[PDB]
């Protein structure tokens, strides 16, 4: 349930 | 002092109380006294009987059904302290549902040495709360005090205030008594034990209770630990033993005391290490000639045979007939049902026996927390078994925690089989402790030891899990472990990750919000591992979280369980901009102050550095020149598919100086130095952290005008004028240079000597066209002209008269 | 194609570590 | 040429080399991750096979191409037979694109253009969409070179048709040539001929349908039409496939296997529409429809919400259900919504290991199960750890039969034997299992299967407060209670706490020792339900584990109606007034009518004599365990106590009953008049007066233009001494009330002066008398003002005032 | 004339030996 | 005991004044 | 919770 | 001791109706 532009960011920075 | 009274043993009173004529010389008890049962039986039948005579009652003193009787102070006035060898329940007075009590009255008893008091069902009796126990008891956790008239009615307490001793409870004074006729006598702190006299002071370190004189061993009223003739000693000197903890005996004595046993109608009083006991121990041998326990030749133990094959334990009543056996010839059912611990008693009670020869059974308890009360219990024997050909059995144990440790403590079971029934906080590996211990692996079978039941409330996995990989953020922490492996691979069902929020550190271990997590996939290789974690969502700045992990498995059937548990790790956040400060109210409370008062913010967001305050000096409007207000008409102001489109495609990867104030730490500011009555415009912000950059909020806007100055819009200095040809008077004046922000009215009273006020406004352009204003075609005489200007905010006052004469063209 | 999983629950970090692969 | 499918390109140009060969695609193309691409990879490179696409086109990071003007020439219809979020053409991150140059384009007949973030991009102005598209309402074209606007878009026509009025150009070198004339949709050629009517743009010979360039409907065997004949379907709306070709794609996907339904060979049949196997039709349901639905693999194991919402739509599953959920926020409505569409399940259902669901009645409308699909020793229904249930379903409601299998139950603790030979009874079950497959210690050992039914003595009712007693009910070892627990909820329909103290018993010759609570705070008119359950010590023998009560329904009674919320009140006419409320929070009933009184009030008559020709002017603007073990410690120390000592040897307004309206309009009303207003309602008129009590508002209408503007003569005296006295007409019915006057007058050639006249000063001097005046020809003009405004001016009257000299 | 019980066993014992 | 023999079970009157000895 | 003449009227409804 | 008792407690049906008989 966290839906959207801080799940792009929270992509970014899970594999940074 | 010296002691009246004879030895006078224990007595049991029925019916009536014609046999309480033989307590009457009495001064000692080695005994308890029991009244029970009275029922014809007056209030006037109580008052012509009393006995002061009494001293020392050792054991426990039984009330039970005694009517009409109405307060204990005018039966026993002096008696002084219960020791309690025996008990009752473990209690040592016991009042249990008796009528027409309505006051204790018991000003004497300042020591109750082992035990509790339980007084219940006592529904006339008021005076409780008014007595402090635990100057007298000493474990006042187990007292179990309820339902009387106290607390089921709100009956008067009445107390000697015009004077009794007060000391607080939890958080209060109420008065320490017994009646409302009587004090408590309450002991300073230094005499703890040793007693207090009727000055205050300090008595002899063996006196107990009451002391006569101070500083005296002849001079108590009732022994510490020994009395000899009149005396309070430590020990016995030669050639007097110990008898019964209190008093020095000697031969003729104890001696006298086997011979009414053995040569008649038991209690058998031996002698070993100076103590006139009624049994000689283990290994520990009767003679012939002498009474001495002398030391056996073999073991020689004591084979304990009890009633029925079987005695229930259920408190230390029940326990000290099991002290200083070591064989038991019989079973014992344990059945405590708790509220209160004996895990104190019942080592120093149990825990010398060594063999049962029946069945073990723990049954239906609550309070039982181990089973290392046993000391040296190793072998179960088994001879009459459990029904069924059992020998071990647990059921409904809530808070039963460890069976025993396994440092020298063996278990020996020669015959029966084990059981363990809904016990939630004992796990399967103190159950497989039985089976590494005992050797009784292959002799139970299915549903002799239930599975899924015994213990669902603990942590009991007893390998390790370590964290492998932190990396924190904002609201997202990732964490990552190392994955534990079963050695079946199927057989790690999952994991679940418990974590709970903790402003302080220590937090209790097994609120807790509950994720499933999924086990991953191997390439069955040590190169890669998959390392497979789990990241937290969306929650809050500044708050640190306190996070572990656990594992779930798949149960087999047969074996131990499996798994591993971490220790709680602690981490923190950072955090952001803050929010909005609230409600901002600008008070103009003068003409150039401004009072601002706000409140912090919803989001806090860290140790707040300032708040940044903006304001600007506001222009006002071009439209207020140019608008006509001697037309009438004067009303003036007084003051989803943009986000749908890329996750479709993320889803294919498959200055100007304006003045201002950092207000560090203050939620009020004054503004000082402005333009009266003029517009301004202030904005206000809050910041965590300015000086490493300034993370700053965002802003809300409040318009303010101040107040109005009186001498702003007044008329100051000489106001003239132009008499012309044709009686044409043209008026000049000179404005104030500052105003309460501009002026938009002016109006005159011209008046005659005798005639009526008559109107005209003078606006912003007939000013600035006529340098001031113009009056044409006038009737002549006498004048009094008076102008008033009127502002934005209102009114200035009039002028005075001016008084000049035009030309008349008539004389 | 993908609020329907990770805005009506959480995805899974393998899901989105493979989305990590497919992107750098 | 000939068909290929649709095709997805990543990294390379490979794929691009099967796109030589290839000129119709039957589906979508996407470019995404064009990292490696130079311009020497798109200075070679030319496709102009391509005519047609049906769903969209995607784009996405091209380095180093140009334009496509000598990439992609012949490019026509865009069809948007698959509609993807409205946007039939997506360009997303266009570096060094300097144009479109798709110069061949005519249709997009159903779909819209996105266009952002394309940053070399310019010739977007002189493109006209409106002639390709039939609406450009819905185009998204921003963030590009263009948009900053600086770009040199060059025509030809600098030969262009020019459609702002700007000379329109694709490219460079070629003009839009999409023709607006009488060839229409359809088009014209290069000779500017019309072509054919099923013709699309271009055609290669001039009226011809076996010629065309692009069909405009449909295609079948070397020619365009406008309908597919039989027995050719409508295939995906652009050709004629068959039965053969319909089948083949039905079994080539035995996917969305292609049905039959308005003489189209569509995928899928809709929401009123079924699948029937003998014919292949869309068999018109309309309604409750067999949902017939094929598993992956026999089973689908089902855990989670996002799992568990796969399934939200079928109803008859071929195959088993695994269920193994055990957490959730907020549950049972969403899965009732779910999991109570299911008729029919061929396989087994297992419940295995779950925890957190109390009851099983989310499953709404189970009738039949199958069990073909079984587990290992022949179980349809696998019952196994699950804590929490307390009841299966409803059997006032339902009906379940097993066909095949057995049953089996093992650690579901909380569930009880009467369910398990309700379910042996009702499910066809009775001879069907053997032994222990239930397990009968393991279930029912901790609930609360109690073998008695309570019987409600006495009843009361209230408005807020109903008075329970039911019968004396004891165990037979009657220390063991502690007393009742009773569940309150609030009951709109019949679709399904406080502690009580125990009673005393003593004995009983006839003693009235029913117990009971009173409970006080309720909302009135609610139907509520009820029932008491026991609670009893679990004993060390045969269990006594109580009773429970029957569940009533119990309804509070009305009396008074609360105040009904909201008078707010706006003026529409001068005689008209609505007032506008809400319902009360209390109804209390079926209400039979809201009452209204209306009350005129008299003005204020301070303000009668309050001089404004004076300044200060200014108008109105008008847990449990610890409790159990504890009383049970009770009992055993007075079993121990026993076991020792006993040892063998009225004011008339206006008003109206407000009938099924909650707003009345109030007429018959005075221009400008304040009003008060009471505002009611009741539910009982008739069977006496249960009324509410009053709302409290008052308010004022909007004001007349007329009766603020001045009728009558203007008239002046001449008198001896040079004193004008002016009188007139007043208006009689101002707006309300009247306040003040004032004369504007002006001599022939003078200015404007003022004067303010009050009503005193109306009253005194019968009108107006001015004093000392200059000798002329003065014209004199009158406004007025009243409590809502200022009403307009008079005529100018002329009249020469005297000069006494010649 | 029941499971008895309770303080009206005692109650019981003197209503049959008063 | 008067308890497991008598509260746990039905009494009759004989055994009452059986167990009268106790009190009197 | 009652308070008030609430618990007048308990004391008017309780023992009708 | 009504009042006072019961709000800011709960108070039930026994002491109300034993409370009546000061009423009656």
């Amino acid at each position: 349930h966290l839906c959207g532009s801080e799940l792009v960011e929270a992509l970014y920075l899970v594999c940074l | 002092h010296l002691y009246p009274g004879e030895v006078c043993p224990g007595m049991d009173i029925r019916n009536n109380l014609t046999r309480l004529h033989e307590l009457e010389n009495c001064s000692v008890i080695e005994g308890h006294l029991q009244i029970l049962l009275m029922f014809k039986t007056r209030p006037e039948d109580f008052r012509d009987l009393s006995f002061p005579k009494l001293i020392m009652i050792t054991d426990y003193l039984l009330l039970f059904r005694v009517y009409g009787l109405e307060s204990l102070k005018d039966l026993f006035p002096n008696l002084t302290v219960i020791r309690g060898s025996r008990l009752f329940f473990n209690y040592a007075l016991v009042i249990f549902e008796m009528v027409h009590l309505k006051e204790l009255g018991l000003y004497n008893l300042m020591n109750i040495t082992r035990g509790s008091v339980r007084i219940e069902k006592n529904n006339e009796l008021c005076y409780l709360a008014t007595i402090d126990w635990s100057r007298i008891l000493d474990s006042v956790e187990d007292n179990y005090i309820v339902l009387n008239k106290d607390d089921n009615e709100e009956c008067g307490d009445i107390c000697p205030g015009t004077n009794c001793p007060a000391t607080v409870i939890n958080g209060q004074f109420v008065e320490r008594c017994w009646t409302h006729s009587h004090c408590q006598k309450v002991c300073p702190t230094i005499c703890k034990s040793h007693g207090c006299t009727a000055e205050g002071l300090c008595c002899h370190s063996e006196c107990l209770g009451n002391c006569s004189q101070p500083d005296d061993p002849t001079k108590c009223v009732a022994c510490r630990n020994f009395y000899l003739d009149g005396r309070c000693v430590e020990t016995c000197p030669p050639p007097y033993y110990h008898f019964q903890d209190w008093r020095c005996v000697n031969f003729s004595f104890c001696q006298d005391l086997h011979h009414k046993c053995k040569n008649s109608r038991c209690h058998q009083y031996v002698i070993h290490n100076n103590k006139c006991i009624p049994e000689c121990p283990s290994g520990y041998t009767m003679n012939s000639s002498n009474l001495l326990c002398t030391p056996c030749l073999g073991p020689c133990p004591k084979v304990c045979h009890l009633l029925e094959g079987e005695k229930t334990i259920d408190s230390v009543t029940s326990a000290q007939e099991l002290r200083g056996c070591t064989v038991i010839n019989g079973s014992l059912i344990i059945n405590i049902r708790g509220g209160n611990n004996l895990a104190a008693e019942l080592e120093a009670n149990l825990g010398l026996i060594e063999e049962i020869s029946g069945y073990l059974k723990i049954r239906r308890s609550y309070a039982l927390v181990s089973l290392s009360f046993f000391r040296k219990l190793r072998l179960i024997r088994g001879e009459t078994l459990e029904i069924g050909n059992y020998s071990f059995y647990a059921l409904d144990n809530q808070n039963l925690r460890q069976l025993w440790d396994w440092s020298k403590h063996n278990l020996t079971i020669t015959q029966g089989k084990l059981f363990f029934h809904y016990n939630p906080k004992l796990c399967l590996s103190e159950i497989h402790k039985m089976e590494e211990v005992s050797g009784t692996k292959g002799r139970q079978e299915r549903n002799d030891i239930a599975l899924k039941t015994n213990g669902d409330q603990a942590s009991c996995e007893n390998e390790l899990l370590k964290f492998s990989y932190i990396r924190t953020s904002f609201d997202k922490i990732l964490l990552r472990w190392e994955p534990y492996w079963p050695p079946d691979f199927r057989d790690l069902l999952g994991f679940m990750l418990f974590y709970k929020e903790a402003p302080y550190q220590n937090v209790t271990e097994f609120s807790w919000t509950v994720v499933d997590i999924d086990p991953p996939l191997r390439s069955n290789d040590p190169k890669s591992q998959n390392h497979p974690g789990w990241l937290m969502r969306g929650l809050k700045p500044w708050t640190q979280y306190a996070i572990f992990v656990k594992t779930l498995v798949t149960f087999s059937d047969e074996r131990r369980t499996y798994g591993a548990k971490s220790d709680i790790i602690y981490v923190q956040t950072d955090a952001t901009n803050p929010s909005v400060p609230l409600d901002p109210i600008s008070v103009s409370n003068s003409s150039s102050q401004i009072i601002l008062k706000w409140k912090p913010p919803s989001d806090p967001n860290g140790n707040i550095t300032h708040y940044l305050v903006f304001w600007e000096r506001q222009a006002e409007d071009s439209e207020l020149f140019e608008l006509d207000y001697c037309l009438k008409g004067l009303k003036l102001p007084s003051r989803l598919e943009e986000s749908s489109f890329r996750k479709t495609f993320e889803d294919y990867l498959h200055e100007e100086h304006r003045p201002f104030e950092k207000v560090v730490n203050k939620e009020s500011l004054v503004i000082s130095g402005l333009r009266h009555f003029t517009g301004y415009r202030i904005e206000l912000q809050a910041c965590n952290q300015d000086t490493p950059e300034e993370r700053c909020s965002v802003a809300a806007y409040v318009s303010a005008r101040t107040m109005p100055e009186a001498k702003a819009d007044d008329i100051v200095g000489p106001v003239t004028h132009e008499i012309f040809e044709n009686n044409v008077v043209h008026l000049m004046w000179q404005e104030p240079k500052e105003p309460n922000g501009l002026i938009v009215l002016y109006e005159v009273s011209y008046r005659r000597y005798g005639d009526e006020e008559l109107h005209l406004c003078v606006s912003r352009k007939h000013f600035a066209l006529e340098r001031g204003c113009r009056l044409r075609g006038l009737s002549p005489g006498n004048y009094s002209v008076r102008i008033r200007a009127t502002s934005l905010a209102g009114n200035g006052s009039w002028t005075e008269p001016t008084y000049f004469y035009v030309t008349d063209y008539l004389d | 194609g993908i609020v329907e999983q990770c805005c009506t629950s959480i995805c899974s970090l393998y899901q989105l570590e493979n989305y990590c692969h497919s992107l750098q």
